[PDB]
């Protein structure tokens, strides 16, 4: 099979600026190469067909290039809304098949993350569980650090931690940190505690609740 | 208007068959080529095979061979992809697609995509609990966590869509046979709590819609 | 409101066999007899038989003795008539029909009819062309080439162009039909404004909307 | 079986005037006879019960007379909107059996057609086929011949032709033809003709275009 | 809901009156202090003054005292602000505008300001032209001769709100003209119609222009 | 932001505007960076000045970027005396300018 090797799994740019990703043909594909965008959680949407004729719909900002084994996506005056996985694809032999796909990122000022605490929902206290919540949103960069203290004492069993994609807007990164226990240990302690570590700050963030 | 309509889960026991179904309506149904991409969760897109529901005519990928098999019924203008004796490695989203060059542009159109997901495993419906704020500034952050549930995916939306800006739908993390994520959506605080705020949860491979208010 | 709501079209291939239903909706279903007629195309109207839904009992025309058998379903209010061992002269449009005399006026309700098609050829759904001019007035068209079987409904503007509509009947070539329609319009209506042909072919499940666009 | 006759197959009026038709039964049928209209695509629809007696919403217009052998429904004031097949129908014994149905004609005054041409469509030559159309509209009498030019030479094959019924409005007729040819044999030409000939003048009716 | 009602434009002679006028709805109208602010088109921000519809209580600026007038109509829920000998200085946009702090949040709310033209030229509503021509289509629409300010200019009666560029008006012997552009995929235009929608009030002119090939 | 070279669009005058003696045939500079930029217009090759209107917008509040619209008007039987009419934009993203520009005929 055809071998379409995008040489970098990610690329980086500022919004604004321009971005150029390539693809590297085994063998000579002619112009029968085609690129993707896919955006998280979404089905792929066609950009380019014949190498650089764009599908209705696309802007201009996406252009295509190349002819032969060597080809190039370029994305100009990008936007946040460009972050998504891109791939290239060679149709001209059978099987049809695809690049590895190049993550597009976008490069800003550091963003301290805004951090809220949530005790256990009055509904769960009825199943016997008890969930803590903690969301740190629109911090930047991506690199952060929750510690659960319960009653200041570090509690890292039963810590449940999701990254979010770059946001398709101000371009930065947001976690939700979860510390799940039973409805008798919740209420064996008072002091609950989500305390985030970022390079915006020496000291961290703390945002606490008292069971009362 | 094209569209191509595929159902949003399925969940099959291990070495046992499915069929993924992609309904076409508003063009010719006959008159363009159906194509079938994979893709495994967190992985790339693959080609499956591509079949034209004039005459049946199919190009597969070698590799698929014997793992799928593509139909269509002209008659209600479906497409079928048959999977069979399915394994861990055949949980993915499967995609049906189309592309309509009618003499002046040229259109792509794609299915949602069927997430598969082959495991022994049954159903669980998600627990959707409210994140209100702790008691007692000019906006305010509220939560939704969508706890325990299986299989994906889930549908989070707020005020069932109206409330779009501010919003982050986290990534699902898997513990224990069991999925879960979290939802925030931050308002003003005129809006909040004077006005509600709905966490709006969709669960089909349970028939699960559940419509949460985040109440102070 | 009284309704008796009939498929579209049933493609059978020959030799196989065929059930018609009949659902009846707004009044005592078990109350009047439901009749059968079948009509082939270009031809006249012939009686099947009619049923009272009430004990199932049942008068037949003897030509149509073992090849329909009529039937009813009282939990869901529906009528069926079963067609077997298929044959060309079976294809026909088949209306159900049911008389109503409620002591002060007599009313008749029938079925759309079912056009059911005895061949051994597939469906194909239609490919709808626009036809746009390369005066006062202005004719566009739209042409629905090549589907099977029959029938498709063309209407314009989802019905709200009426006036000055020719539809022409469908033509079979080649084992497949098609027709066309034409729509004469004030020039300021075109193309200032949106004219849609939509088609429906319900033996593929296909509804095609497609403007008349310039050029 | 009893068997209706209906000896005319077609009956001629103009609008406002009036028509009959006869129904002959083999057998008394007493006065259990119906009547029934139909218009092109759609379901019967039942004019007349019990020989004379109309269902609701049929107009005076329509009467039905006769009784034993010799049935007859007489249309008055008839117009355009009356253009169907109507059927006789007995239903004294069993089988129930019809007639073979007799359709409206309404004559009027000779009108020339309006002709419109229409070259294959983009979305079309995309398919590898090429149409051009040629809709020739509210015209009369029906008869009328329409022939295909290419480049100046005729071409008599790969057409469909297909007429409408009588209009429902004017009492006209009208008439689509297509001519169905390859993309490939398409580009290969340029021009493009419709010619139409009918009564109403000896000069024919031509439209074209260019490629 | 609390929203403040201007009328959007007011065409008076030079050396007349104009009667700016400020509909209150939504809250009690005698509960707050009624701003007024004065802006020239492309100059910054001045307080005229402020009222109060309790007792019509005012604070006025030095600089518009002999100018301005504050009243209210109770009865009615609206705010008046008279300006009288008016001069090609006084064109400009004036705002109504209250604060409300209602124990847990402060709420600004603001009327979309009525701007006043001092002109002896005569109102003349505008014509709107289509402007009819790869994967986008940019279309546009021009409005053209138009008196006074402002015009409203929608696409498909805001439905169409992205890649819309509508560009400020130009002044040319007492008319405006201004035009506003598009760019929409390849298979939404020709295929959808795309429509100009341009509001006039000061002419009582809604105009809606369908871009057609 | 990043420099960015302007989307040209020419429209010439619709018909409409012809039936009351006006022609306007207008220009789009769309989504350009920096402001700074100049459009020239050619009647028949001839760079014309007078009748020529200029606006530009405020700084896209999406992509930071600028955009202008260039606006010749003149007399219809101005107009119909010539048939080549050209829109010129030079920006500092390239030496040579784009050029849209459409004839009469
Ligand atoms: C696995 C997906 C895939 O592989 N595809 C795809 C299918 C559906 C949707 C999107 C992409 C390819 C299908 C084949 N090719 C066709 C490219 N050529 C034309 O479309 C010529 C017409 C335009 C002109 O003639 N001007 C590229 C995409
Ligand atoms: C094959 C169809 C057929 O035959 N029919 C039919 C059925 C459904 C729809 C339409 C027609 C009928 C024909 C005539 N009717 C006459 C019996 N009804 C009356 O005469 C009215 C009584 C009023 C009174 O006075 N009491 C029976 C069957
Ligand atoms: C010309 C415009 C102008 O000038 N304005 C304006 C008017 C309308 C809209 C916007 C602004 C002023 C109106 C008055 N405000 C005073 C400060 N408003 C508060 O402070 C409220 C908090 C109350 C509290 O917090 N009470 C409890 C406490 O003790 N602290 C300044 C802007």
């Amino acid at each position: 099979d055809i071998v379409m090797t995008q040489s970098q799994k990610f690329m980086s740019t500022s919004v604004g600026d321009r971005v150029s990703v390539t693809c590297k043909a085994s063998q000579n594909v002619g112009t029968n190469v085609a690129w993707y965008q896919q955006k998280p959680g979404q089905s792929p949407k066609a950009l380019i067909y014949s190498a650089s004729y764009r599908y209705s719909g696309v802007p201009d900002r996406f252009t295509g290039s190349g002819s032969g084994t060597d080809f190039t996506l370029t994305i100009s005056n990008v936007q946040s809304e460009d972050l998504a996985e891109y791939f290239c694809q060679q149709y001209n032999n059978y099987p049809l098949t695809f690049g590895a796909g190049t993550k597009l990122e976008l490069k800003r000022a550091d963003a301290a993350p805004t951090v809220s605490i949530f005790p256990p929902s009055s509904e769960q206290l009825t199943s016997g569980g008890a969930s803590v919540v903690c969301f740190l949103n629109n911090f930047y960069p991506k690199d952060i650090n929750v510690k659960w203290k319960i009653d200041g004492s570090e509690r890292q069993n039963g810590v449940l931690n999701s990254w979010t994609d770059q946001d398709s807007k101000d371009s930065t990164y947001s976690m939700s940190s979860t510390l799940t226990l039973t409805k008798d240990e919740y209420e064996r302690h008072n002091s609950y505690t989500c305390e985030a570590t970022h390079k915006t700050s020496t000291s961290p963030i703390v945002k606490s609740f008292n069971r009362n | 208007q094209v569209q191509l309509q595929q159902p949003g889960a399925e969940l099959v026991k291990p070495g046992a068959s499915v069929k993924v179904s992609c309904k076409a309506s508003g063009y010719t149904f006959t008159n363009y080529w159906m194509y079938w991409v994979k893709q495994r969760p967190g992985q790339g897109l693959e080609w499956i095979g591509r079949i034209h529901p004039s005459d049946s005519d199919t190009n597969y990928n070698q590799k698929f061979k014997g793992k799928a098999t593509l139909t269509v019924d002209k008659s209600s203008s479906t497409a079928y992809m048959q999977l069979s004796s399915l394994t861990s490695e055949d949980s993915a989203v499967y995609y049906c697609a189309i592309e309509i060059y009618d003499g002046y542009n040229t259109m792509d159109y794609w299915g949602q995509g069927t997430s598969v997901t082959v495991s022994s495993a049954k159903t669980t419906p998600p627990s959707v609990y409210p994140l209100a704020p702790g008691s007692a500034n000019s906006m305010v952050t509220l939560g939704c966590l969508v706890k325990g549930y299986f299989p994906e995916p889930v549908t989070v939306t707020w005020n069932s869509g109206s409330l779009s800006s501010g919003v982050h739908t986290f990534p699902a993390v898997l513990q224990s046979d069991l999925y879960t994520l979290s939802s925030s959506v931050t308002v003003p605080s005129s809006t909040w709590p004077s006005q509600t705020v709905t966490c709006n949860v969709a669960h089909p491979a349970s028939s699960t819609k559940v419509d949460k208010k985040i109440v102070p």
